[PDB]
RNA sequence: CGAUGUCGGCUCGUCGCAUCCUGGGGCUGAAGAAGGUCCCAAGGGUUGGGCUGUUCGCCCAUUAAAGCGGCACGCGAGCUG
RNA sequence: GAAUGCCGGCAUGAGUAACGAUAAAGAGGGUGAGAAUCCCUCUCGCCGUAAGCCCAAGGGUUCCUACGCAAUGGUCGUCAGCGUAGGGUUAGGCGGGACCUAAGGUGAAGCCGAAAGGCGUAGCCGAAGGGCAGCCGGUUAAUAUUCCGGCCCUUCCCGCAGGUGCGAUGGGGGGACGCUCUAGGCUAGGGGGACCGGAGCCAUGGACGAGCCCGGCCAGAAGCGCAGGGUGGGAGGUAGGCAAAUCCGCCUCCCAACAAGCUCUGCGUGGUGGGGAAGCCCGUACGGGUGACAACCCCCCGAAGCCAGGGAGCCAAGAAAAGCCUCUAAGCACAACCUGCGGGAACCCGUACCGCAAACCGACACAGGUGGGCGGGUGCAAGAGCACUCAGGCGCGCGGGAGAACCCUCGCCAAGGAACUCUGCAAGUUGGCCCCGUAACUUCGGGAGAAGGGGUGCUCCCUGGGGUGAUGAGCCCCGGGGAGCCGCAGUGAACAGGCUCUGGCGACUGUUUACCAAAAACACAGCUCUCUGCGAACUCGUAAGAGGAGGUAUAGGGAGCGACGCUUGCCCGGUGCCGGAAGGUCAAGGGGAGGGGUGCAAGCCCCGAACCGAAGCCCCGGUGAACGGCGGCCGUAACUAUAACGGUCCUAAGGUAGCGAAAUUCCUUGUCGGGUAAGUUCCGACCUGCACGAAAAGCGUAACGACCGGAGCGCUGUCUCGGCGAGGG
RNA sequence: GAGCUAGCCCUGGCCAGGGUGAAGCUGGGGUGAGACCCAGUGGAGGCCCGAACCGGUGGGGGAUGCAAACCCCUCGGAUGA
RNA sequence: UGGUUCGUGGAGCCAUGGGGGAAUCUGGGCGGACCACCGCCUAAGGCUAAGUACUCCGGGUGACCGAUAGCGCACCAGUAC
RNA sequence: CGCGGGGUGGAGCAGCCUGGUAGCUCGUCGGGCUCAUAACCCGAAGGUCGUCGGUUCAAAUCCGGCCCCCGCAACCA
RNA sequence: AGCCUACGGGCAGGCGCCGAGGGUAGGGCCCGUGACUGGGGCGAAGUCGUAACAAGGUAGCUGUACCGGAAGGUGCGGCUGGA
RNA sequence: CGGUGAAAUGCGCAGAUACCGGGAGGAACGCCGAUGGCGAAGGCAGCCACCUGGUCCACCCGUGACGCUGAGGCGCGAAAGCG
């Protein structure tokens, strides 16, 4: 339950922040993990990229186990959930009876105490990592791999949640938080469970300093800017933008479908 | 109000200095221009 | 067109008369008072406000009257803007 | 002889404008060829969170002294930041380097590019950041944490003395961190004192008095003392920390739970060293002596500084590396490392001076700009504000008279109060604190300092709380009640809201046209659409590479709308986009019917139609918070008027809600109603909307606004309508 | 050529003094348990007044200026985008 | 595609980026599409003086200048600024 | 004052470009159905094609002149 | 600073609190009134349609929601005052 | 093919309708089923488990008048609607 304000001030009657409960008493970091500083950076070599970042809170990275093999077969006590700034979900640290301690992302219901294992065996239950060929069908998942031994790159947002569907041989399909049905190998480690902090949806920012915390600086309209800047730019008052909606560079910006057509990932995707 | 001139010896050299000319394959004949033509400081004196 | 600053207001005026008043006068369908119209007459005078950027105009309260025009639609090396 | 010609010279304006902040000068005396302008003294005025001190950048001899005044100085000049010459800058401890890393630059391996060159892991470079050992006084005309004096430290290298497995750029810990508010004890700084030490002074009516005036400090090893920060100690087991560890990490019983103990700061006291007024007397620009054998004591206020890596709260989640401690690996365990002592060795660069400005940045001795620290006292509630004033520094490098117009900057005014004017523009009224008291509306915070009022000084009396002192006097911080005094007036000077009512736009804080526009424009939280399944879409680049992102649909890009409430209607005919293994057309290529050129012929060379041939377009469907569009003419009801109703035509469908003479209305000052004595503006209505209308959003909306309009109260030189006075010209 | 200007990255600094009084904590109340209501504490916020600091709203001055953007009164922000 | 006078032209020759892809004297290129004849050369490796171009440099000469001319500089000029 | 669309039976529209034909719907008139009306069924009429000319053999039709109606335009100082 | 007939007294007079009332400022309630506007009742033979009463020719009524010149229609659920 | 009183809109030679096989998803639970049951009303239906309330019978065991109603308040409250 994100909790609330009252209107002493204006911008606070709507402003929202992230109920904070869940993130035990370990609200420093962890060093021997989060070695790395976050590099701040809104341009590659030069020139701006992507426009509109900069500013905001300084960061430093926690870096967080992807690749769940390195330790198949070895359990591990949560003993944090911890607030990551590098991201919409919590982190939880882990210690291994190894003796060795990693961030994971933090599931759904996972409790402090719990144990959480990895690999083949570990039933299932939230936390532990599997490969998709083990793990049950109609079961809900996150942190998936899309190919075999390449790192978690899916269902890692707030949240967010894959379902299992079947099996095509070696492959198993899912569906995809964005509604797509992916056909993902069954080698893919994947870890059981939802991600949770689905509150994150209904957060509000307030104000402008909220959005300027987060490093987004204030996006420009194309109405408002000239000819010579965009497409939609220019005439006397509030022109009606004139022409098909496009983006400073001229492609389409309403339904213009941009992706690959003759893609080699096309044959593995089944849905939008 | 405040002017262009704010004075750096720091920025002088680093940016109109010798090692800085020698880098780029432009600033090398400026170097070549200034030789040719008699300039007695081919650099902007920096202290 | 190698530059003649444009409306309106303000300040300062000055001139024409085809005269708004005051002065003189003929006719009147002028009894008297108050009028009408025409002639002589410019010496002097010709208010203060509401609305509008306004000139003009419509109002309010008066007045002997609340005149029309010219002067680069007088006047920005005088002002405002 | 002309080209607003080029170059140089000299004229006119003209002895005219000006001489650079209205902080201000007067006299006496020196020097001097020459003095308003240089030096000295007396008097006057100005700054004083500076116009005063200490740094950094930048400037580069301007610092000090001697001799000088051609030029520089907006005048003069004996003066100088000016000319000639000489002198002056002293470091193991201050800053930087023989230390480290941040962004960034660079770059062996590697990748890329016609060439030049672009990337790029490790490494290297890169600093107000991390690390690291000096405090107090005295001397020079000019340097001092640098020289000198006292006290106190840091690295090495070489020796002996005592310990231990020693030992890496490798492993681990630490370094190491946000914002806001803050507790305890100190310190810096400050106030008072009958106490202590001092030259002296009793003036002009009074005072020989706990009188006046001045001063009552600084640093300081170990040891103590007081505050405070860091840390648990054993045993095993151990797969992880990319080899190995006894170290770290993870389990498991035992022992304390705590600063008890170990260190580590800070602050006092500390052997001892040093400083030391006012006033008086002199040979200088400047300092010297005595005053002194100086005293060097006690209270109170007290930090934003210290103990510091303190605590609490919050979300926007808060550098790296080296030094440092520990652990082991080669090797080595005669080596080596640790502790104590002795001797010796400690290099390079900066160091003057200006430094909110006459020395920097503005062509100038330019009313501009320039980062960090100290910045005393008194009073006003507080405060870096305001007024006066310590220390200290200045009177701004043209002056002297006059007392016109007119101008700037001031001050006051009869009666009237906005009649001024585009507009109360400007100027004025109000103005601090305490106490009453406060409307509609409201998103329940606000609106609110609403509005509108009352008290404000001085003296005397009684009396309630705290703080530091022991519960007490004292010193300080807050209060309550009573009785009186004076003036026109008590925030008695300086600093210090005019208020209300009602509309437009924009929700709001915020941004913008450096140098005529600060807004109703931009942005903004929030809404919707759309792209993007990750070697993501998109962006830069030929490429490599990179951003996106060390992110993953609750994420990322693009587009529009712009808090919030109630809503956002119909049209897919044309355009855009989306979906359609049909069909038409369609280029290269395949294919060869058939024909041509040469050969005596094998042959060689040309064309060359069926037909197979992609995307695209045509075709078929979809789609509006995609580009967009959302009708005309007639007649009809109990008087007149109007038309709920009907007829016909066309469209892809014919503007729904909600607004409406509006930031939109031409005719138009539309017509009614309100405000006025009078209202082209304003407000409320009607609807004939030239030419509103639903995300280029529609209608509303508390709060907010140096936005734009209307009105009213208070007040006024805006005006009737001027007058007088002041200072700079 | 980014020593002016715009943006961003790394690393430091600055914001006197007052007001208002959100969450939260303690106690009392309420309930069957709650919700919740009271005080006391607490000190939040692109909160309020207002210096440094950053701007540049209105007017006046300036106009071969002190100044190729200045001066005077007035004014906005001043813990944050 | 480029060069050549050749801009697709009847477009050869000479180089080529792309696709296919031989032969060794009875072998191969060329003589401006092409074919026959008739002739000329012998690609897919390399070197090679002299004659030719220029004038920082020294000399000779001038119906060249003569200090606003002649080089930007006759002068300590690529200086001052 | 300009540019381009239109005036056709009582109402609203066709027909014009390509001349010889004036058609559609409603309405009017007559008769059916009903008890009567509206709805519906059957059968009829009705147009100097705005006026003035000239073109042709012949004009709603083509060409000019006026009178009406609709839409756009009327800018820069 | 006055006047008194028996004076550490009396009167006149002065000051002070309260004070009717007048003024200023802001609220509460009520009454009248206002261009225009909503809906109501009645009125004469007006216009449009036929919703309900007979299965009223779509069974009706209702709470709600949306739409339509208007009765009204339709969606969801309910009622017997319907079969 | 759909649909109807009859038709039309519509869907389909781009391969519809009818048939089979597999896959996805959401809602409501046929037969039992009733003139039934449960609840204070609204209302409640495939099956399983847990947590849970009301209620009926016998035995006549204990308390022993503790009882009824109920302005307020408080909770629940179909369907439609709102965030
Ligand atoms: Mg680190
Ligand atoms: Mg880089
Ligand atoms: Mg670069
Ligand atoms: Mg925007
Ligand atoms: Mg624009
Ligand atoms: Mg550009
Ligand atoms: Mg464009
Ligand atoms: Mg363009
Ligand atoms: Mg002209
Ligand atoms: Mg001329
Ligand atoms: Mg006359
Ligand atoms: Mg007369
Ligand atoms: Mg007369
Ligand atoms: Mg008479
Ligand atoms: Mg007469
Ligand atoms: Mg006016
Ligand atoms: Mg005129
Ligand atoms: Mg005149
Ligand atoms: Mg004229
Ligand atoms: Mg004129
Ligand atoms: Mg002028
Ligand atoms: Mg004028
Ligand atoms: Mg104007
Ligand atoms: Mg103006
Ligand atoms: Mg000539
Ligand atoms: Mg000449
Ligand atoms: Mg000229
Ligand atoms: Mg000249
Ligand atoms: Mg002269
Ligand atoms: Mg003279
Ligand atoms: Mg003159
Ligand atoms: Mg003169
Ligand atoms: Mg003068
Ligand atoms: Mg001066
Ligand atoms: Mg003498
Ligand atoms: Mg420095
Ligand atoms: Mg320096
Ligand atoms: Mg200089
Ligand atoms: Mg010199
Ligand atoms: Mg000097
Ligand atoms: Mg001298
Ligand atoms: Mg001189
Ligand atoms: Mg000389
Ligand atoms: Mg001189
Ligand atoms: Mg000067
Ligand atoms: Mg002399
Ligand atoms: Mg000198
Ligand atoms: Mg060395
Ligand atoms: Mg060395
Ligand atoms: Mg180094
Ligand atoms: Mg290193
Ligand atoms: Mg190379
Ligand atoms: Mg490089
Ligand atoms: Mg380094
Ligand atoms: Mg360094
Ligand atoms: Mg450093
Ligand atoms: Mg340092
Ligand atoms: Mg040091
Ligand atoms: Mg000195
Ligand atoms: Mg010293
Ligand atoms: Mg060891
Ligand atoms: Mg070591
Ligand atoms: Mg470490
Ligand atoms: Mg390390
Ligand atoms: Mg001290
Ligand atoms: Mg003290
Ligand atoms: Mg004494
Ligand atoms: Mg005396
Ligand atoms: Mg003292
Ligand atoms: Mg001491
Ligand atoms: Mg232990
Ligand atoms: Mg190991
Ligand atoms: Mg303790
Ligand atoms: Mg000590
Ligand atoms: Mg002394
Ligand atoms: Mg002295
Ligand atoms: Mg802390
Ligand atoms: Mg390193
Ligand atoms: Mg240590
Ligand atoms: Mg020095
Ligand atoms: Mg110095
Ligand atoms: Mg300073
Ligand atoms: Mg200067
Ligand atoms: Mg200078
Ligand atoms: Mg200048
Ligand atoms: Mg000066
Ligand atoms: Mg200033
Ligand atoms: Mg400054
Ligand atoms: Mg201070
Ligand atoms: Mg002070
Ligand atoms: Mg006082
Ligand atoms: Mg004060
Ligand atoms: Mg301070
Ligand atoms: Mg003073
Ligand atoms: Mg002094
Ligand atoms: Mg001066
Ligand atoms: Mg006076
Ligand atoms: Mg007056
Ligand atoms: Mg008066
Ligand atoms: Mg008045
Ligand atoms: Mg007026
Ligand atoms: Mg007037
Ligand atoms: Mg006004
Ligand atoms: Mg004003
Ligand atoms: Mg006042
Ligand atoms: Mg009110
Ligand atoms: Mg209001
Ligand atoms: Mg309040
Ligand atoms: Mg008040
Ligand atoms: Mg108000
Ligand atoms: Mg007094
Ligand atoms: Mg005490
Ligand atoms: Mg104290
Ligand atoms: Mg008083
Ligand atoms: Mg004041
Ligand atoms: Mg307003
Ligand atoms: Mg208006
Ligand atoms: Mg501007
Ligand atoms: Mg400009
Ligand atoms: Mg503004
Ligand atoms: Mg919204
Ligand atoms: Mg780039
Ligand atoms: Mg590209
Ligand atoms: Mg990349
Ligand atoms: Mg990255
Ligand atoms: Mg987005
Ligand atoms: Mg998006
Ligand atoms: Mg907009
Ligand atoms: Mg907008
Ligand atoms: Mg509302
Ligand atoms: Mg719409
Ligand atoms: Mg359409
Ligand atoms: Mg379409
Ligand atoms: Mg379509
Ligand atoms: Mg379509
Ligand atoms: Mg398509
Ligand atoms: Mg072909
Ligand atoms: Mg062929
Ligand atoms: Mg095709
Ligand atoms: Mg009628
Ligand atoms: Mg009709
Ligand atoms: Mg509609
Ligand atoms: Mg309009
Ligand atoms: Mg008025
Ligand atoms: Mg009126
Ligand atoms: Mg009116
Ligand atoms: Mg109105
Ligand atoms: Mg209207
Ligand atoms: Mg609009
Ligand atoms: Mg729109
Ligand atoms: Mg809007
Ligand atoms: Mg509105
Ligand atoms: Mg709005
Ligand atoms: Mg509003
Ligand atoms: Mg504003
Ligand atoms: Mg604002
Ligand atoms: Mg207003
Ligand atoms: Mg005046
Ligand atoms: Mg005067
Ligand atoms: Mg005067
Ligand atoms: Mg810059
Ligand atoms: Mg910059
Ligand atoms: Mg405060
Ligand atoms: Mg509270
Ligand atoms: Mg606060
Ligand atoms: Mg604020
Ligand atoms: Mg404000
Ligand atoms: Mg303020
Ligand atoms: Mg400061
Ligand atoms: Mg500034
Ligand atoms: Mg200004
Ligand atoms: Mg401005
Ligand atoms: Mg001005
Ligand atoms: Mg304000
Ligand atoms: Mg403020
Ligand atoms: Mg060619
Ligand atoms: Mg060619
Ligand atoms: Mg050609
Ligand atoms: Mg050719
Ligand atoms: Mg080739
Ligand atoms: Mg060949
Ligand atoms: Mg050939
Ligand atoms: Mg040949
Ligand atoms: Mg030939
Ligand atoms: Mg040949
Ligand atoms: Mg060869
Ligand atoms: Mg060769
Ligand atoms: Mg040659
Ligand atoms: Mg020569
Ligand atoms: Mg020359
Ligand atoms: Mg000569
Ligand atoms: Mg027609
Ligand atoms: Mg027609
Ligand atoms: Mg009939
Ligand atoms: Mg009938
Ligand atoms: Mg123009
Ligand atoms: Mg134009
Ligand atoms: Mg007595
Ligand atoms: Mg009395
Ligand atoms: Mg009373
Ligand atoms: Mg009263
Ligand atoms: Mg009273
Ligand atoms: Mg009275
Ligand atoms: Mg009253
Ligand atoms: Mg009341
Ligand atoms: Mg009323
Ligand atoms: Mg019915
Ligand atoms: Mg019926
Ligand atoms: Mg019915
Ligand atoms: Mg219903
Ligand atoms: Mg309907
Ligand atoms: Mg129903
Ligand atoms: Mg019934
Ligand atoms: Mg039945
Ligand atoms: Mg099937
Ligand atoms: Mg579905
Ligand atoms: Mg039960
Ligand atoms: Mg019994
Ligand atoms: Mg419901
Ligand atoms: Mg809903
Ligand atoms: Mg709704």
């Amino acid at each position: 339950a994100v909790k609330k304000f009252k209107p002493y001030t204006p911008s606070r009657r709507f402003m929202t922040v992230a109920d904070f409960s869940e993130i035990t008493k370990t609200e420093p970091e962890k060093s021997l993990v989060k070695p790395l500083k976050k590099t701040g950076g809104r341009n590659n070599q030069g020139r701006i990229t992507v426009r509109f970042r900069g500013g905001g809170h300084k960061r430093l990275y926690r870096i967080i186990d992807f690749k769940r093999w390195d330790k198949v077969g070895i359990p591990a006590k949560v003993a944090a959930i911890e607030y990551d700034p590098n991201r919409s979900a919590r982190i939880a640290l882990l210690h291994y009876v190894d003796g060795e301690k990693r961030y994971i992302i933090a599931p759904d219901g996972l409790q402090v105490g719990q144990q959480v294992v990895a690999g083949p065996d570990a039933p299932i239950q939230v936390g532990n990592a599997l490969p998709l060929r083990f793990i049950p069908v109609g079961t809900v998942v996150h942190a998936v791999e899309l190919e075999p031994k390449k790192g978690a790159k899916l269902a890692r947002a707030a949240g967010t949640s894959a379902q299992i569907q079947g099996r095509e041989g070696d492959y198993v399909i899912l569906r995809l938080p964005s509604g797509e049905l992916r056909k993902v190998h069954g080698e893919c480690y994947a870890t059981v469970g939802a991600v949770g902090n689905a509150d994150h949806k209904n957060i509000v920012l307030g104000k402008a300093g909220r959005s300027r915390w987060l490093g987004r600086r204030p996006h420009v309209r194309g109405a408002a800017m000239n000819p010579v800047d965009h497409p939609h730019g220019g005439g006397e008052g509030r022109a009606p933008r004139g022409r098909p909606p496009a983006s400073p560079w001229g492609w389409q910006t309403k339904g213009l479908k941009t992706r690959k057509r003759r893609k080699p990932s096309s044959r593995f995707i089944i849905a939008r | 109000m405040k002017r262009t001139w704010q004075p750096n010896r720091r920025k002088r050299a680093k940016t109109h200095g010798f090692r800085a000319r020698m880098r780029t394959p432009g600033g090398r004949k400026v170097l070549k221009r200034r030789r040719q033509k008699g300039r007695w400081r081919l650099t902007p004196a920096v202290r």
